[PDB]
């Protein structure tokens, strides 16, 4: 409703760097808000893509941002009559970014890994990896829970049980208020998907450079399965956290699995022990139901609600014809211990191939009426196909069926305006929560400032 | 007695015709003051109205092109008529409705293109062996249905990029089957092998030189290959006037749009051809798998009939996809493709067993209704599609056009075309709302309030600006 | 296998001293080395891993360093608890191999031993055995050599020695040598002697007695 | 907190077998590698092998191939070391080890399990008083505990009374039987003025003999 579409702020990274592929707000130890920006194809030292991260100080004029530096050198360790190897080329550092406290977590889902023992090997595979930084102090740490030292032959004998070689950890990421990092790894367990959790504090305290393979005892990983319903389900393609069991001491996980059950798709709610509390099945195969998930209480009852995006949903139209437009589902949490029922509201895109629902950002309470609101991206929507971000306001009965405001992309075609979103943070300290929108195709980020309601 | 034509008390000829399709207008001078000019054509002649001054359009429908339906689709430079009539003229006055017919035949001995698009991941090694004579076997059986057959071949595995592809040791790149005791081809996305040709032995010999590759994950990049086999018209070699059968064989799940991000690929599929002189799909490692909707668009655009020939372990899967891609057929494939021949024949029959009408460019103010006649002269109201047909059968539809009021533009045209067919019925509509006497109006007439009005069709009208 | 040569075998030092133990490998191990502590009559405690990284709970006065095939453990300002056994261990290759070990001992002023010889008890003689005992108590340094003489001539067969750890009080050492003979063989001779050689005297400290005579 | 609680000391005969255990405390045994190490005074420390209790795969130093057999049961959260065809040289202290952070390190250690291989039967000691020969300001007595098995033995003077100025030496293996000694020093005015007794207990055979030192 009251985002300002006239005076935007533009940040920009290097050409081709995909600057803005991922972003988040970051607050330093003094509460000063900045913007962490992921640029997963930024060039490294060897003039090869390795990805990069940028920490953008707030400025109404925007402009260039300083780098948040990470080690981009490939590593090798000869230990235990084996040879450990990391490969950072095309690893895609900044394919996801998230801030918690005064710490930044930037991941490279496609960082590769291999272990050599004489003539045998573990195989060179994308275990993924996350880099952690405390910008003020300069502290650095890493977390790569899927790295193993088991040789290829062994996995074959045991029929590829507990095979974490293609995890792509960090593909998605989130951090609980308590400071537990939760990584989505859609390729875990031979492409079933897994989740890796570990306290940020313990990551830092247990990490030392050069070790490459080390234990994080307080970590917790999800489980493998022989149920074919999970096969090629990419469980962890997206991830979020919230309160869904009524016990405020426990933190529940929300996991997207957009190809679950032969591409039906699913989203599951779990306790911190990865035990399943609910499952939402997709409505239409190949819609990618679970591509994006969002948790926020939209109807002001203090119970977290669930939004799910299916960006490839094909709406039914006259003459038995289907039209790919994308869809968003709203699930309101019922009072007390009860299952999430059917969706309370269906929001469906309008522009063909628009991919409405590709991203869903809680905005907090934008217009300050007591109800939290959301923004939905259609990265190729709008009459021009350039992209659109639509705002839907909370209300007592859920969300409004029509948007209160539409943001047309200011960038050229192919920018992917809206592919990444982040809201619910007041960056200019004016008392209204603001929205940052990534457009990695244009290597830029747009900042929309909320203003008093007119 | 009085009617809606008179009781409405119209002001002009144009307003008179807009009352009802039965109303008429008399533009005669010698007409009593009390007598109305807007009445039934019978009542006007009854009141001695000059027959020449009677404006009374009648909604009609006459044919312009009425080529006879061809008995054979063989021969000719595609001078085959599948639909009759091909073009008609339609005249409609306001709020009136006229009707017409259309005939549709599934012509016998129509040419056929069959492109064999084959999963060549490692499990299809046995399949390759059993189809080494498919080209000649297929020719023999299709000869019973057509005399213009062309066939061609393409093959796929998956996007040749980690993690779908094995990338260690260096040997694995040249030979993915290194850690076994055999050799297979380096991984490839999609490769065209054989452009559609009537020389079926070319199919056999190309197949005999083909071999499988090997990749890591069960789902395969077939949808990439379907997209390219569809939109690369010149390379695949689809003919303009022929049935297009795209035969997709696989024994596994398939990658879909947005899967590509596990290989670092986010660029949406552009639905364009990217197969060059090397006959490999060059955007395999840079462009995401295509969505179902985009596939549907291109298949429809190019009139391709997609056939999912898949093994029982994934039939349900592809049957479900088929429901999201109308016009698609599914057949059950043996673990070694030994039955793929009969599968293709059955599919061809099923494909030509339906006639479904479609309308293009229909004006807003026009609405259509359809009464179908399938089988033996059995009329079926409110239906525009027949099923269970055989080659050579003929169906017909009764169509009625109903116009709402009168549109601004007085001449428009739309099209009736069966799905997949080449021929079509063009309907040239004309909206006769005006009167002929208007073309000879007297502006600033000295009969109408001292030049303050216009005299048309025997009455005074307030001129422009009033 | 990789040979781990740890030096020195032992060192005599005092509280507050800054000392350094070294460990040489037969080949490069690229900091894949650990350091261990074993306090007297107790189990092991990890000190260092991967060359330089302190184990959780270890004081900062400990520190590891070096590269290639030469590494060092350093202890700045020795504490009373730091006097113990230390070992290096490489895990660059299987099988893991350990260093010889290094014992930190308390340094002090030299001190001559108090020698004392004891003929066979009456009880033992009536049973058919004969053991001459020679105690050498409270001396420093630990390096000492005992020599038994029967009728002036050296004897090496049937000697049994035992040493104590560095005493907690005076930080001195003590030794017990025992010469066992049969009753029959014990009476073939008259004079029995044990000579003590220490750096506190060029002349050996002699103590002896004569059988029958007293 | 991480603790590795091993089994008690074993006392077996040559040719037999024994199975040591290493129970994890404050964590899951399945988390890391578990190693076994052998320690002897002369030979020092020797790496036996390792196991990954998660899957049960093991590695061994080829020197221990045959005798050593490492296993693990995640249920009881314990790791085991089986030794077979035991020999006098298998007499040693055995530790189980795991890393802290580094996958390949050797950081946390158990208290160690003592193993003694011998054919010796439960023999009681032979206590002998050691009085000096027929002068100075300081006098020294002694006590000889000879030919006992197995260890240990508690030795005191005057029933714990005379404690200071004493040196009880470590036991020594003398032909499958242990020998031990102890000395005590006081002033000349103390002895034979005051009675000095050598109290020796051998709980194995349940014997507490006491010999009074008498001059010559
Ligand atoms: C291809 O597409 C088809 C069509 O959608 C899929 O088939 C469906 O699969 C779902 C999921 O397994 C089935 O779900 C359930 O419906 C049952 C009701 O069954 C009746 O009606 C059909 C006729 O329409 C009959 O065939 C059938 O025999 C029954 O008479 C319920 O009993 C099930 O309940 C339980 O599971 C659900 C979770 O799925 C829980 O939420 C419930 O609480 C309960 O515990 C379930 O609701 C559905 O029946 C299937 N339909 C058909 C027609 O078969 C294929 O799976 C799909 N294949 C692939 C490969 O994609
Ligand atoms: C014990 N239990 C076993 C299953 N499990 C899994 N997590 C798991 C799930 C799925 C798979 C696979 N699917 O498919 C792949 C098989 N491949 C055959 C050869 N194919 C070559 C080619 O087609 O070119 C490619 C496909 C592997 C493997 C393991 C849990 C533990
Ligand atoms: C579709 O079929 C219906 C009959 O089911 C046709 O309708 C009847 O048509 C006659 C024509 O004179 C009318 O007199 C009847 O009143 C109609 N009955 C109805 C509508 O219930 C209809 O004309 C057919 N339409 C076309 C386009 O052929
Ligand atoms: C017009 O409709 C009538 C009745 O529906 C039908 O008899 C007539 O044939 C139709 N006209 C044409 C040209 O088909
Ligand atoms: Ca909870
Ligand atoms: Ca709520
Ligand atoms: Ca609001
Ligand atoms: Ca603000
Ligand atoms: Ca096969
Ligand atoms: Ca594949
Ligand atoms: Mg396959």
């Amino acid at each position: 409703l009251n985002l300002d579409p006239v005076q935007l702020t533009f940040y920009a990274g290097p050409n081709g760097s995909q600057f803005g592929f991922s972003l988040d707000f970051h607050k330093d130890s003094h509460g000063r808000v900045a913007i962490v920006v992921g640029a997963p194809r930024t060039l490294g030292p060897s003039q090869e893509e390795t990805g990069g991260v940028f920490l953008c100080p707030w400025r109404a004029e925007g402009g260039q941002c300083p780098s948040l530096l990470f080690d981009l050198r490939d590593e090798t360790r000869n230990v235990g009559s084996q040879t450990l190897q990391t490969f950072k080329a095309r690893q895609g550092l900044g394919a996801s970014v998230v801030s918690w406290s005064d710490v930044i977590v930037a991941c490279a889902p496609w960082q590769h890994w291999n272990v050599l023992e004489k003539t045998e090997e573990a195989e060179k595979t994308p275990v993924g990896s996350c880099f952690l930084a405390q910008p003020e102090s300069g502290r650095r740490a890493e977390y790569s829970p899927c790295r193993g030292n088991t040789l290829s032959r062994i996995y074959v004998e045991n029929d590829f049980s507990w095979d974490k070689r293609y995890c792509e950890a960090g593909f998605s990421s989130v951090v609980t208020q308590a400071g537990e990092l939760v990584l989505g790894a859609p390729g875990g367990y031979y492409f079933l998907g897994l989740l890796a959790q570990a306290p940020v504090a313990d990551i830092f305290s247990s990490y030392r450079p050069g070790i490459l393979l080390w234990h994080v005892s307080s970590q917790s990983l999800s489980f493998d399965s022989s149920n074919p319903e999970y096969f090629d389900g990419y469980w962890g393609y997206s991830v979020a956290v919230g309160e869904f069991d009524g016990d405020l001491n426990t933190t529940e996980y929300v996991v997207g699995a957009p190809t679950w059950s032969w591409t039906l798709g699913a989203v599951e709610i779990l306790d911190s022990y990865y035990q399943r509390l609910h499952r939402l099945r997709g409505e239409q195969m190949a819609s990618y139901f679970g591509h994006s998930v969002a948790v926020t209480d939209v109807n002001g009852d203090g119970r977290h609600d669930l939004l799910v995006g299916a960006p490839l949903y094909m709406e039914s139209r006259a003459d038995r014809k289907l039209a790919e437009v994308g869809r968003v589902y709203l699930f309101l949490q019922p009072r007390g211990p009860h299952a999430l029922g059917a969706p309370s509201l269906l929001l469906t895109g309008t522009q063909l191939y628009g991919r409405f629902g590709s991203a869903i950002a809680p905005l907090g309470d934008l217009d300050r009426d007591g109800y939290n609101d959301i923004a939905v991206a259609a990265p190729y929507g709008g009459p021009s196909g350039r992209g659109q971000v639509l705002v839907f306001l909370g209300q007592s009965e859920g969300l409004r069926s029509r948007p209160s405001q539409v943001l047309d992309s200011p960038f050229p075609t192919g920018s992917a305006f809206g592919f990444s979103l982040r809201g619910a943070v007041d960056i200019d300290d004016n008392g209204y929560p603001d929205l940052i929108v990534g457009a990695y195709g244009a290597n830029q980020v747009a900042v929309y400032r909320a203003q008093p309601v007119v | 007695g009085p009617n809606i034509c008179t009781t409405r008390g119209v002001s002009s000829c144009q307003q008179c015709l807009a009352v009802s399709p039965m109303c008429a207008w008399c533009s005669d001078e010698a007409l009593p003051l009390g007598s109305p000019r807007c009445d039934l054509k019978e009542n006007l002649l009854k009141d001695n109205c000059a027959p020449e001054s009677i404006e009374f359009p009648v909604s009609e429908a006459r044919v312009l092109e009425d080529r006879p339906l061809s008995d054979k689709g063989s021969g000719d430079s595609s001078q085959v008529t599948q639909v009759s009539p091909q073009r008609i003229a339609l005249r409609l006055r306001p709020d009136d409705s006229k009707n017409f017919s259309i005939q549709v035949r599934q012509v016998e001995d129509y040419p056929v293109d069959i492109y064999y698009l084959m999963d060549l991941s490692y499990s299809m090694k046995d399949d390759l062996w059993s189809i080494q004579n498919l080209g000649t076997k297929l020719a023999t059986q299709m000869r019973k249905l057509t005399s213009n057959l062309r066939i061609g071949f393409g093959a796929f595995v998956d996007k040749p990029v980690s993690p779908y592809m094995y990338i260690s040791p260096p040997e694995a790149l040249e030979n993915p089957c290194y850690d076994m005791k055999t050799t297979c081809l380096p991984m490839f996305g999609y490769k065209h092998v054989l452009t559609l040709t009537d020389q079926v032995t070319r199919f056999n010999e190309e197949v005999k030189k083909q071999s499988v590759s090997r990749n890591r994950d069960a789902p395969e990049g077939g949808f990439d290959a379907i997209m390219q086999a569809t939109v690369c018209d010149e390379k695949i070699g689809w003919r303009n006037d022929a049935s297009h059968l795209l035969v997709f064989t696989t024994d596994a799940k398939t990658h879909i749009a947005l899967d590509g991000r596990l290989a670092g690929i986010v660029q949406p599929n552009d639905g364009q051809c990217h197969v060059g002189s090397d006959n490999h799909y060059s955007a395999s490692t840079t462009m995401d798998y295509p969505s179902l909707g985009l596939m549907t668009e291109k298949l429809s655009q190019k009139n391709i009939n997609l056939i999912f020939a898949v093994t029982e372990n994934v039939v349900n899967l592809y049957q479900n996809y088929s429901e999201l891609i109308p016009g698609t057929t599914v057949g059950v494939l043996s673990m070694d493709s030994s039955n793929v021949l009969q599968l293709i024949v059955d599919a061809y029959g099923k494909i030509r067993s339906k006639v479904e009408l479609e309308v293009r460019d229909l004006p807003e103010e026009l609405s259509l209704s359809f009464n179908a006649t399938c089988l033996n002269n059995e009329v079926i109201p409110g239906l525009k599609s027949c099923m269970g047909l055989k080659i050579g059968d003929t169906v017909s539809f009764s169509i009625e056009a109903k116009v709402r009021g009168c549109p601004q533009e007085k001449e428009k045209s739309f099209t009736i075309k069966p799905v997949g067919f080449k021929d079509s019925l063009i309907v040239q509509v004309t909206f006769d709302c005006d009167c002929a006497c208007q073309a000879q109006a007297e502006p600033n007439s000295h009969r109408c309030n001292n030049g303050n009005g216009t005299f048309e069709c025997g009455v005074c009208r307030c001129g422009p600006g009033w | 296998d990789i040979l781990m040569t740890q030096s020195p075998s032992s060192m005599s030092v005092s509280l507050g001293d800054t000392v350094s133990i070294t460990c040489h490998a037969s080949q490069g191990i690229s900091s894949n080395i650990g350091w261990l502590q074993q306090k007297p009559g107790k189990s092991f405690m990890g000190l260092i891993y991967y060359g330089t990284n302190l184990v959780d709970g270890v004081p900062s006065r400990f520190s590891g360093s070096g590269s290639g095939a030469d590494y060092s453990l350093t202890i700045s300002s020795l504490d009373s608890e730091d006097f113990a056994d230390y070992y290096c261990v490489q895990y660059a290759q299987l099988p893991y191999t350990f260093g010889g070990g290094t014992k930190l001992e308390i340094k002090r002023a030299d001190a001559a031993p108090t020698v004392s010889i004891f003929p066979p008890s009456s009880e033992q003689l009536t049973s058919g055995g004969a053991s001459v005992v020679c105690f050498l108590n409270n001396f420093y340094p630990k390096d000492i050599n005992v020599k038994w003489k029967i009728d002036g001539s050296e004897r090496q067969n049937g000697v049994l020695n035992s040493w104590t750890d560095q005493d907690s009080k005076d930080s001195t050492y003590s030794m017990s040598s025992t010469l066992t003979l049969t009753k029959d063989e014990y009476e073939r001779h008259n004079s029995y002697t044990c000579e003590a050689t220490h750096k506190t005297s060029t002349s050996p400290i002699v103590k002896s007695f004569n059988r029958n005579e007293c | 907190e991480v603790q590795l609680q091993q089994s008690g000391a074993e006392l077996v005969k040559p040719g037999a077998s024994v199975k040591l255990s290493c129970t994890a405390s404050g964590f899951n045994i399945k988390d890391t590698y578990v190693h076994w190490v052998k320690q002897r005074p002369e030979q020092g420390l020797e790496w036996i092998g390792r196991i990954d209790p998660a899957n049960g795969y093991t590695k061994y130093d080829p020197k221990f191939q045959g005798k050593a057999t490492i296993t693990a049961d995640t249920s009881s959260n314990t790791a085991y070391l089986q030794l077979s065809s035991l020999t006098s040289e298998d007499t040693a202290v055995y530790y189980c080890v795991r890393p802290l952070y580094d996958y390949y390190a050797m950081d946390y250690w158990g208290q160690g399990t003592s193993v003694t291989v011998s054919s010796a039967k439960t023999t009681a000691p032979s206590v002998y008083p050691l009085a000096p020969v027929c002068t100075g300001s300081s006098v020294t007595l002694g006590c000889l505990v000879k030919g006992y098995f197995p260890e240990p033995v508690t030795l005191t003077w005057n029933s714990g009374s005379l404690s200071s100025g004493v040196h009880t030496f470590p036991a020594v293996l003398q032909s499958d039987l242990y020998t031990l000694s102890s000395s005590v020093t006081v002033t000349s005015s103390t002895w034979p003025s005051q009675s000095i007794t050598c109290n020796v207990a051998h709980p194995a055979s349940s014997t507490k003999v006491d010999k009074k030192i008498e001059p010559r």
